[PDB]
């Protein structure tokens, strides 16, 4: 009579049916993964990578599928936005296909595996009951992943046979998936140098084959045996949890604050890009270095390219977004058209002005447009009686450089007040709309749901971890106490 | 607002007709459930950072508090000389709140009794 | 300094509430309460300071260059008043109403002169004095009081003007205000 | 030629939390 919540414990005295389970699980794993990869690539669209790259179409396993390598697709187009001459079998629907039949080969391997249960490899030669000498399990899964980590960081990345990865520059402009040197110095350990990801995972994976041939030579201790439970398959379960939701953790943090392994062309930028002005300050210190060099305002924001203006704007800011603001980043805000351009907001005394950005904890922000010297001199009122940085009463006129809006002025008070409560968000992009019917909020780019998903499956392991080693450590009193 | 402010009237003693003034329902001042209104307001959508657009001008920046008018009728029935007071039947139109421009305003007609004074 | 000690058993340095500034030609009290204040709505503005808790209680002063020689030479403190309709701020509204009680048609701000003056000083000096009541459609805070104290010294004209709420004003802001004003000393 | 102090003053009216004020602040 096992309670709903007791029922797969059916198989912790079975391996032959653990196997069996454990290829389920395995199975299904795949098949999602297939078949997400053929749902996000019919409803990709692959025709303008700048404006709408994947991570505002809300894309999942695209960008991971581009990270390790898959760019091209069977459809005749790339992800970086050239053509698809020869795609070859490893395309987006090749990876789909290639996890969906291994999904179902899976399942078939489960069913055999659950049939015959009773397999002999299962008994101890000796006793002739069913056992598992878990050390020498734990060495041999070990050193094949160990292997398999060495394989993938010396062939694979580095491209000696592998194709290497998504290698970017430090704006996000022109990234693509490149071979990868190891970084064998200090700057090995910086986490956005990506010649970091090959050298760990060879030094790494070598010392896994080393410690693979310790744990599975070396028979433990009696006393770490019977201290740390060994020959106890849920002890084996508190471990991994535990190691899984460490795991977790530092994944959820490498992608919250960005590295090499989360680059902003596949996830979208992150929250401190806009919080320190990383893309603002160089679009402005290239305004000024072709400022120095002679040309006018309107040539030198006319040679910004468009995707660096595009990072530079709110909307794509993991950060503004909602738990139920559900879909791609195109649902909530329009799809984007091109950019405006930059406005420069002047009084009516030559004084230039700026408008002060939302701060990203904002969800509203008051617009004001601040002097030079970091002196309020306009803004929009809230109470428009006896108003003192009033527009109309300052005489505040916008100047479009650059974008769609090149050379033209606006001085109508109405015009000026739109379009500086546009500014405050960041660079000023035209949206499309009435494609999907855009609500207008901000939605949380992808690495903000991968972020938010794993930390709390993280914090949901570590309860596992607590209870599956409570279970572990105290298993002759959880069947129940003889009082004291 | 039922109001007959500043009626000024005109016609026989059985029956003088007029218009009267008609002020906005909402003052200025007067806040929408969202912030937005003149003078003291928003002008704005601000709930929707991406939509403050053509299709949000009635309601955005769009509180039109200009007075409208309506028509009035009083017929005198009773009059105390000796006391020198009057009183009557009126019927009234005026439009009904526009909402600060939001909908088209509807006729109100409102029949009643008026008393008064005189000097 | 490190080795000074405490002031256990000690004595306060000063109760009055008010502390001393000296301006470039000017010498004025401000409350001790009262931080100094960087936004400067004029251009002219080269002293501010504003209340800690209700930034409506305010005060700046304002030095700018004139061609009158003297106060009197604008004429009478009402058309001197009169002539700087500007620092009780703008009407951006500019909506057809008349749906307010108490102002005027299309119009939702109003001020109200209590009083002129001119007052004196230790060497002979002319001050005009003004008090001010700014009320709103809203009525935000029932209104604003305006103390302006203004002078014409060496070809500048020093003004000053203090700014408090009504709600302040009634429950013990006025002290602070008045003492402002009064302090209010030019060479 | 870029003048940096320029650069570094029309940040901080847009932003005041730009790494390029901080960045050797009590340089300044
Ligand atoms: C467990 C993890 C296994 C990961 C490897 C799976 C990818 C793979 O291996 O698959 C990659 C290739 C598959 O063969 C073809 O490989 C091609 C690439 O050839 C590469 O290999 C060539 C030499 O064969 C060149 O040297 C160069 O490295 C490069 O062109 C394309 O990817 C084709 O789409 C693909 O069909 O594995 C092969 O070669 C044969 C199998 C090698 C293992
Ligand atoms: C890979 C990790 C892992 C593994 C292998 C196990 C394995 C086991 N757990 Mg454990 N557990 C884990 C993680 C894990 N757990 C975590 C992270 C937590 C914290 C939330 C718990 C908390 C927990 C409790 C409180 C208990 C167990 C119990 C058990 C045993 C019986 C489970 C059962 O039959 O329930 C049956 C399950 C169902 C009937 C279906 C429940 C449906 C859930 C609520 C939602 C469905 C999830 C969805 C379909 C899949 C998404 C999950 C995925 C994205 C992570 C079993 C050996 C029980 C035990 O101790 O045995 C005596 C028990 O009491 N676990
Ligand atoms: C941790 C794994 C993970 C992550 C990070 C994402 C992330 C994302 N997915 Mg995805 N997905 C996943 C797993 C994941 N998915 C799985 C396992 C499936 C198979 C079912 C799907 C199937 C799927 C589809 C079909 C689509 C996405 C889409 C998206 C994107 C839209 C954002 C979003 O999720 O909306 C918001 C997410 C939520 C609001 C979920 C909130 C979680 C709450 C708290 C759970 C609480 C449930 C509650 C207890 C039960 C009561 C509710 C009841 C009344 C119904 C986004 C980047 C969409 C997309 O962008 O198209 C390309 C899209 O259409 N996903
Ligand atoms: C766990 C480590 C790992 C991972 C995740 C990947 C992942 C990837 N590799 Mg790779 N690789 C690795 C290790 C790894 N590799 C190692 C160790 C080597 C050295 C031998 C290589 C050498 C290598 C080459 C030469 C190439 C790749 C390529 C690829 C990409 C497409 C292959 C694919 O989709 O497979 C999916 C396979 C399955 C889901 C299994 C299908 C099961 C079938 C049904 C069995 C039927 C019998 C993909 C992103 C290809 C590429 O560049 O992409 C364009 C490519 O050419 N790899
Ligand atoms: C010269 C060889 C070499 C080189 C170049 C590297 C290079 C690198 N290693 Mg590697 N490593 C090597 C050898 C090497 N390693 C060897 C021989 C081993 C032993 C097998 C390891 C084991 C190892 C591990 C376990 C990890 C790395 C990681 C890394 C990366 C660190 C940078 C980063 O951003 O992650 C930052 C990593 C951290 C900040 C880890 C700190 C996590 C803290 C201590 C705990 C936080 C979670 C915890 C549960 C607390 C709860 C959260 C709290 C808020 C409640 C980096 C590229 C890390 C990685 O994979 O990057 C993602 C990683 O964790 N290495
Ligand atoms: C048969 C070989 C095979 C190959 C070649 C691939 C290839 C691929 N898979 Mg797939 N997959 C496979 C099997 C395979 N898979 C199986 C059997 C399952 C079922 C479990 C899945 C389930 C699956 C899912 C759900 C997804 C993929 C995805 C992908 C794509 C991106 C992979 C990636 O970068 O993730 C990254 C890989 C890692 C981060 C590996 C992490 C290694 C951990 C941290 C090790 C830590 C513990 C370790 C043991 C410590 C050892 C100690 C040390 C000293 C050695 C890629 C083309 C993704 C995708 O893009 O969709 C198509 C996707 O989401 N796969
Ligand atoms: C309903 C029955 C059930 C199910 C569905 C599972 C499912 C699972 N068990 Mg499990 N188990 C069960 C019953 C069950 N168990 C019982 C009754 C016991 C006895 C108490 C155990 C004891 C047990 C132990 C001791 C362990 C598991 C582990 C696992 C996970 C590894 C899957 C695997 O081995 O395939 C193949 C493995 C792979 C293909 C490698 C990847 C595995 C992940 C889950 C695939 C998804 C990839 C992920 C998205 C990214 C990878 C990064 C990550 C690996 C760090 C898996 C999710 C292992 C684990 O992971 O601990 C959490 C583990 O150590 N189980
Ligand atoms: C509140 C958190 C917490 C709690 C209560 C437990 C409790 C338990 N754990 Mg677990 N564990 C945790 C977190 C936790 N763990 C974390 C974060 C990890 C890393 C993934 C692990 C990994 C882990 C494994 C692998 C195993 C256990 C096991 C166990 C059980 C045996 C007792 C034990 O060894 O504990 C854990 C011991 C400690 C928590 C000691 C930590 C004290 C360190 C040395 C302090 C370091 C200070 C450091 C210098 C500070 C500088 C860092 C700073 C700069 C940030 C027990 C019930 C064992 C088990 O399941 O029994 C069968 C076992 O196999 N744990
Ligand atoms: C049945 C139960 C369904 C529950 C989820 C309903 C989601 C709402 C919806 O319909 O949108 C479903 C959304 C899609 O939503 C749709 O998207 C479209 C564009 O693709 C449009 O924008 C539509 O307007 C929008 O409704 O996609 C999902 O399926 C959500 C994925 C679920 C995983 C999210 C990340 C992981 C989060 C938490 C992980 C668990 C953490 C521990 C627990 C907490
Ligand atoms: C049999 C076989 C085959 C195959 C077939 C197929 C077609 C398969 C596929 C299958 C599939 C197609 C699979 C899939 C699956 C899926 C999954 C497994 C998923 C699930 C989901 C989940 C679990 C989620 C949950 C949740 C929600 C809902 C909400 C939020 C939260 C979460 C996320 C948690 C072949 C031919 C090879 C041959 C051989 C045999």
């Amino acid at each position: 009579g096992l309670p709903w919540y007791r029922v797969h414990t059916v198989v912790i005295n079975d391996p032959g049916r653990l196997i069996s389970v454990h290829l389920m699980h395995t199975a299904l794993v795949a098949g999602w993964a297939g078949a997400m990869t053929l749902f996000e690539i019919a409803v990709f669209d692959p025709s303008d990578p700048v404006l709408n790259p994947m991570w505002r179409q809300g894309m999942f396993v695209l960008p991971f599928l581009t990270r390790l390598g898959v760019t091209q697709s069977w459809g005749g187009w790339t992800i970086s936005g050239e053509t698809s001459s020869n795609p070859g079998i490893w395309s987006y629907e090749g990876a789909a296909a290639s996890h969906i039949v291994l999904s179902g080969l899976l399942f078939l391997a489960s069913v055999w595996h659950w049939v015959y249960w009773d397999l002999e490899l299962f008994r101890d030669p000796r006793t002739g009951k069913t056992a598992l000498d878990l050390p020498k399990i734990f060495g041999i899964h070990l050193f094949l992943a160990g292997l398999l980590c060495f394989g993938f960081g010396a062939f694979h990345v580095t491209g000696v046979f592998g194709p290497g990865i998504w290698v970017s520059d430090p704006y996000g402009l022109t990234g693509s998936v490149q071979p990868v040197a190891p970084s064998w110095g200090a700057e090995g350990f910086d986490p956005y140098n990506p010649g970091g990801v090959p050298a760990h995972h060879i030094a790494a994976g070598i010392l896994g084959v080393l410690a693979g041939l310790f744990h599975l030579c070396v028979r433990p201790s009696i006393r770490l045996y019977f201290g740390l439970s060994m020959g106890s398959i849920e002890s084996v379960l508190s471990s991994s949890i535990a190691a899984v939701f460490w795991a977790a953790f530092v994944v959820a943090g490498t992608m919250w604050y960005g590295s090499a392994a989360t680059p902003i062309e596949l996830f979208g930028p992150t929250r401190y890009q806009w919080d320190q002005g990383f893309f603002q300050q160089e679009i402005q210190k290239r305004v000024a270095q072709s400022t120095s060099e002679g040309l006018s305002v309107s040539e030198a924001w006319a040679k910004i390219p468009e995707k660096l203006a595009f990072y530079d704007y709110i909307g794509n800011n993991p950060a503004k977004g909602g738990l139920f603001r559900t879909g791609a980043m195109n649902s909530g805000d329009g799809i984007a058209v091109g950019w405006l351009g930059h406005a420069s907001f002047k009084d009516q005394e030559g004084r230039e002005l700026f408008v002060r950005r939302m701060p990203t904890f904002f969800e509203t922000f008051p617009v004001v447009l601040i002097d030079k010297d970091g002196v309020v001199r306009a803004d929009v009122p809230f109470r428009k009686a006896e108003s003192k940085y009033s527009i109309e009463q300052v005489g505040v006129s916008v100047t479009f450089y650059g974008g769609e809006l090149n050379g033209l002025t606006f001085t109508d008070p109405s015009t000026v007040k739109k379009y500086a409560r546009k500014a405050q968000l960041g660079e000023i992009f035209e949206f499309d709309r009435s494609t999907l019917q855009s609500d207008g909020v901000f939605r949380s780019s992808p690495r903000g749901w991968f972020t938010f998903g794993h930390l709390s499956f993280a914090l949901l392991f570590f309860f596992g971890h607590i209870w599956h080693g409570s279970r572990t450590i105290f298993r002759d009193v959880f069947a129940g106490i003889d009082e004291d | 607002l039922f109001t007959i402010k500043e009626f000024d009237g005109k016609g026989t003693l059985d029956s003088f007709s007029g218009d009267f003034l008609v002020p906005s329902y909402r003052g200025s001042t007067f806040l929408d459930p969202k912030g937005r209104g003149g003078a003291t307001g928003y002008d704005n959508a601000i709930a929707l950072p991406a939509k403050a657009d053509a299709d949000e001008i009635q309601r955005l920046n769009n509180k039109s508090y200009t007075p409208g008018k309506g028509s009035a009728v009083f017929s005198v029935a009773k009059v105390d000389t000796e006391t020198g007071e009057i009183a009557g039947v009126f019927e009234s139109i005026q439009p009904s709140d526009t909402e600060m421009g939001a909908h088209p305003a509807k006729d109100i007609k409102i029949t009643g009794l008026w008393y008064g004074q005189l000097t | 300094a490190y080795g000074e000690g405490a002031n256990v058993f000690g004595r306060v340095t000063n109760k009055s509430g008010f502390v001393p500034y000296a301006g470039d030609s000017f010498a004025l009290l401000l409350p001790s309460k009262w931080n100094p204040s960087d936004q400067k709505e004029v251009e002219s503005i080269v002293l501010r300071y504003e209340d800690n808790f209700d930034a409506v209680n305010n005060l700046y002063v304002v030095e700018d260059k004139s061609d009158k020689s003297s106060i009197e030479a604008y004429g009478t403190p009402e058309e001197f008043i009169s002539q700087f309709g500007y620092l009780l701020g703008k009407q951006a509204w500019a909506g057809q109403t008349v749906s307010e009680g108490g102002f005027d048609a299309n119009r939702v701000s109003n001020a109200a002169l209590l009083g002129v003056a001119t007052e004196k000083d230790k060497k002979g000096k002319t001050y005009y004095k003004f008090e001010i009541l700014t009320r709103t459609a809203d009525g935000n805070e029932g209104g604003r009081h305006q103390l302006v104290k203004a002078t014409v010294s060496n070809g500048k004209l020093y003004l000053l003007k203090v700014q408090a709420g009504d709600k302040r004003w009634f429950k013990g802001t006025d002290k602070e205000c008045l003492g402002v004003l009064d302090s209010f000393t030019v060479v | 030629r870029v003048r940096t102090v320029l650069d570094m003053d029309r940040k901080d009216p847009a932003k005041e939390e730009t790494v390029k004020e901080l960045r050797k602040d009590i340089n300044n």
